[PDB]
C-alpha cells in the first residue's frame, strides 16, 4: 500500500512524550528511545514539531562530566537517563561525584547522534572526557564493552566506538588497529560477520563491522577483493522479500536497515530487489497508530519504526531524507556534521 | 522475603528497617522527554535504590532490596553491578546466587544483562559443571537464542569442554537440519580440535554434508558450510566435487547448487585452468539461470556477477 | 520486539 508519513509523524511524537509503565524496562536507555524518535522525525522532515532547545537541555543533563577533581575521566560520556538519581545539571556545573555514575557506550553515541540531530553544535560537550572514557572501555583483543563498571562486549560496541570516533572527529579514542583486528576476526566461515570470532555470523554485527570500518575509511585495506565479493554474497543472500538476520531465519522489518545499509556501503544494494523488500516493510505498517512492526500484524515500536522508515530511505522512498548507512543519520544531518567539523578546524 | 505482589507487601517508605534512609527522587528536568509513568511500588523501590546505591551502602538489607529492583527491571545493568558487589561484600553464598540467576534467565532468555550476571559467576567459581546442560535447556525454548549459543561457546572454550559438543552437534542437527546455529557450532567444534586439515576429517565432513544436503537439498545452512570449508583451500582443486554435483543437479537442484558450481567455475577461472573461454561460459550460462529462473530475487545481482566475471576472464 | 541492548 502506501506509506502513511504523517501518521508516523505522529507517532514518533507520542514517543517524544510519554510511555505506559510497560515499557519500563527502556528506563536506562531512554536515550536511544529519543533517537529513534528524532532521527526518525529528521527522517521525515519534521523536527519542527518538537521543541529542539528543551531537548538539547534534557540530552546535556545526562552529560557524565568530569569532577573538580578530574578523577573520573575514565568514566565520562552520557547516561541512558536519569535514574540514578542525580541532580538536574544540563553540563552546567562541574560533575557531581557518585560511585556509580558513568557513561554507556551506546548512549554517548546515540546522545551526540542526538545533539547534532537538534542542530547543537557540541560545544558544552566535553570531548577529551568523552575520548578518554571511550578508550578506557576497549579490551584487549580490541573490542569494547558498555560501560566501565563491567559488561559484554561484542561488535554492537566497536561500532558505537567508531560513531562517537567520527563525530567526535577524533580516534585517539581507540586502538584502530586492535579494533580492526577484532572486525576481521569475526568473519565466519559462511563469509559473514559475528559478533565476535567464533560465533554465527549475523547481519547485525556485520552492519557494526562494516560500518566500522567504513567510518574508519578502511573497508577496501582491510578487506581483499575476494573477501569483499563474499561478504556482498552472503548479505545479498539474506534477501526473502524482507531481510532476515541469519540464515534460516524469518525476516523482520529491521533488517531492511542492517542489512540493506551493509549492501549499501558495498555499493551494490541496487541488484537488490526493491519492489518485495519495499512490499514487506509496509506490510508491517501499523496504519492506525503509525509506525512499524518486525512482522506483519505485529504491534509497532520505536525500534522498527525507525529503522523500517530508513530501509524505506535506502530505496528513495517519496517523502523520506536520504539516510547516511554508516553513521545512521539522515545525510542533512551527516553533512550538518561535515560543516561542523570544518570550523572547528580553524 | 516479601514478594511485590505478597497481600502484605509493604511500601519501603513505610518499613521501619528502613526508617533513616531518605528516599532519592528521579528527575529529568522540566521538560522531560520519553518519560515512562510509574506505579507508587516501582517509583517505591527504586526512590530506595537510588538512595542505598548513592551511598554505596553494602547492606543486606540493600542486597534484598536488588532483588525486588531486578524484578521490577531486569535490564538495569547497574542494579546487576551492584548486586555482584553486594555478592562479594557480604560473602554471599554464590551456588545459591546460581539459582537465582538460572531462574531469571528462564523467565527471560533475551537480556543481556542476566547472560553477562551468569558468565561472571561461572568465571568467579570456575565451576561450568552445570552450564552446558542449562544451556541445553534454554536452547529447547529456542534453539537459535544468540544469547545462548555465545554463552554455549564461551564455556566451552574457557574451560576446555570439548569432548561432547559434536555429538550434541550431530543430535540437533537431526532435530532440524536447517538450524544455522548448531552448523556454526558444529565447525566451531571441530576448528578448535582435530581442525579441518586431516584429509580424513575433511573428508568425513564434506560427505556428512552432502548427505545432509541430499535430505533437504534447499539449506543455505548446510551449503555455506561445505563451501566453507572448502573454499580456502580452493574449490576447483577437488575434481569429484565438481562431478558429484553436477550429478544431483537433475534431482536435488537448487539455487544453492548452481551458486557454488558458479563459484567453483570462477575458482578455476582465478587459476588459469584448461578451456579459459569455455569455463566462462558454462559459469555465465548458469549465472543467467539463476537470473532468469533459479532465484529471480537476486536477477540484479546474478546478472552483475555474470558482467563481473566476463569483464574479469575475456 | 528485538532487544539491542
Ligand atoms: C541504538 C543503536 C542504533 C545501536 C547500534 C549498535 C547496536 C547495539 C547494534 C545491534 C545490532 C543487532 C540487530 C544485534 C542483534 C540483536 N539480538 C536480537 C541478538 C540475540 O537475540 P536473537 O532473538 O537470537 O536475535 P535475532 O533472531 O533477531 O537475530
Ligand atoms: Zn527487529
Amino acid at each position: 500500500l502506501d506509506f502513511l508519513r504523517d501518521r508516523h509523524v505522529r507517532f514518533f511524537q507520542r514517543c517524544l512524550q510519554v510511555l505506559p509503565e510497560r515499557y519500563s524496562s527502556l528506563e536506562t536507555s531512554r536515550l536511544t528511545i529519543a533517537f529513534f524518535a528524532l532521527s526518525g522525525l529528521d527522517m521525515l522532515d519534521s523536527l519542527d514539531v518538537v521543541n529542539k532547545d528543551d531537548i538539547i537541555e534534557w540530552i546535556y543533563s545526562l552529560q557524565v562530566l568530569p569532577t573538580e577533581d578530574r578523577s573520573n575521566l575514565d568514566r565520562c560520556g552520557f547516561r541512558g537517563s536519569s535514574y540514578l538519581g542525580i541532580p538536574f545539571n544540563p553540563s552546567k556545573n562541574p560533575g557531581t561525584a557518585h560511585p556509580y555514575d558513568s557513561g554507556h557506550i551506546a548512549m554517548t553515541y546515540t546522545g551526540l547522534s542526538c545533539l547534532i540531530i537538534l542542530g547543537d553544535d557540541l560545544s558544552r560537550v566535553d570531548k577529551e572526557a568523552c575520548l578518554a572514557g571511550l578508550r578506557a572501555l576497549q579490551l584487549e583483543d580490541g573490542s569494547f564493552c558498555a560501560v566501565p563498571e563491567g559488561s559484554e562486549n561484542d561488535m554492537r560496541f566497536v561500532y558505537c566506538a567508531s560513531c562517537i570516533c567520527y563525530m567526535l572527529n577524533n580516534w585517539s579514542g581507540m586502538d584502530m588497529k586492535k579494533a580492526i583486528s577484532y572486525i576481521r576476526r569475526s568473519m565466519s566461515y559462511d563469509n559473514g560477520l559475528a559478533q565476535g570470532a567464533g560465533l554465527e555470523s549475523h547481519g547485525g554485527s556485520t552492519f557494526c563491522g562494516i560500518a566500522s570500518l567504513c567510518l574508519m575509511g578502511k573497508l577496501e585495506e582491510v578487506f581483499s577483493e575476494k573477501e569483499l565479493n563474499r561478504i556482498k554474497r552472503w548479505c545479498i543472500m539474506r534477501q526473502q522479500n524482507g531481510y532476515h538476520g541469519r540464515p534460516n531465519k524469518p525476516v523482520d522489518t529491521c533488517y531492511s536497515f542492517w542489512v540493506g545499509a551493509t549492501l549499501k556501503l558495498l555499493k551494490i544494494f541496487q541488484y537488490t530487489n526493491f519492489e518485495k523488500n519495499r512490499n514487506y516493510i509496509l506490510s508491517t505498517q501499523d496504519r492506525l497508530v503509525g509506525g512499524f512492526a518486525k512482522w506483519p500484524d505485529s504491534h509497532p515500536d520505536a525500534l522498527h519504526a525507525y529503522f523500517g522508515i530508513c530501509g524505506l530511505s535506502l530505496m528513495e522512498e517519496s517523502g523520506i531524507c536520504k539516510v547516511h548507512p554508516a553513521l545512521n543519520v539522515s545525510t542533512r544531518t551527516s553533512e550538518r556534521l561535515r560543516d561542523l567539523h570544518q570550523s572547528w578546524k580553524t | 522475603f516479601l514478594s511485590l505482589d505478597s497481600p502484605t507487601y509493604v511500601l519501603y517508605r513505610d518499613r521501619a528497617e528502613w526508617a533513616d534512609i531518605d528516599p532519592v527522587p528521579q528527575n529529568d528536568g522540566p521538560s522531560p522527554v520519553v518519560q515512562i509513568i510509574y506505579s507508587e511500588k516501582f517509583r517505591d523501590v527504586y526512590d530506595y535504590f537510588r538512595a542505598v546505591l548513592q551511598r554505596d551502602e553494602r547492606s543486606e538489607r540493600a542486597f534484598k532490596l536488588t532483588r525486588d529492583a531486578i524484578e521490577l527491571n531486569a535490564a538495569n545493568y547497574t542494579v546487576w553491578h551492584f548486586r555482584r558487589v553486594l555478592l562479594r561484600s557480604l560473602q554471599k553464598d554464590l551456588q545459591e546466587e546460581m539459582n537465582y540467576i538460572i531462574a531469571i534467565i528462564e523467565e527471560q532468555p533475551k537480556n543481556y544483562q542476566v547472560w553477562h550476571h551468569r558468565r561472571v559467576l561461572v568465571e568467579w567459581l570456575k565451576d561450568p559443571s552445570q552450564e552446558l546442560e542449562f544451556i541445553a535447556d534454554i536452547l529447547n525454548q529456542d534453539a537459535k537464542n544468540y544469547h545462548a549459543w555465545q554463552h554455549r561457546q564461551w564455556v566451552i572454550q574457557e574451560f576446555r569442554l570439548w569432548d561432547n559438543e559434536l555429538q550434541y552437534v550431530d543430535q540437533l542437527l537431526k532435530e532440524d537440519v536447517r538450524n544455522n546455529s548448531v552448523w556454526n557450532q558444529r565447525h566451531f567444534v571441530i576448528s578448535n580440535t582435530t581442525g579441518y586439515s586431516d584429509r580424513a576429517v575433511l573428508e568425513r565432513e564434506v560427505q556428512y554434508t552432502l548427505e545432509m544436503i541430499k535430505l533437504v537439498p534447499h539449506n543455505e545452512s548446510a551449503w555455506n558450510y561445505l563451501k566453507g570449508i572448502l573454499q580456502d583451500r580452493g574449490l576447483s582443486r577437488y575434481p569429484n566435487l565438481l562431478n558429484q554435483l553436477l550429478d544431483l543437479q537433475p534431482s536435488h537442484s537448487s539455487p544453492y547448487l548452481i551458486a557454488f558450481l558458479v563459484d567453483i567455475y570462477e575458482d578455476m577461472l582465478e587459476n588459469q585452468c584448461d578451456n579459459k573461454e569455455d569455463i566462462l561460459n558454462k559459469a555465465l550460462e548458469l549465472c543467467e539461470i539463476l537470473a532468469k529462473e533459479k532465484d529471480t530475487i537476486r536477477k540484479e545481482y546474478w546478472r552483475y556477477i555474470g558482467r563481473s566475471l566476463q569483464s574479469k576472464h575475456s | 520486539r528485538c532487544v539491542l541492548l
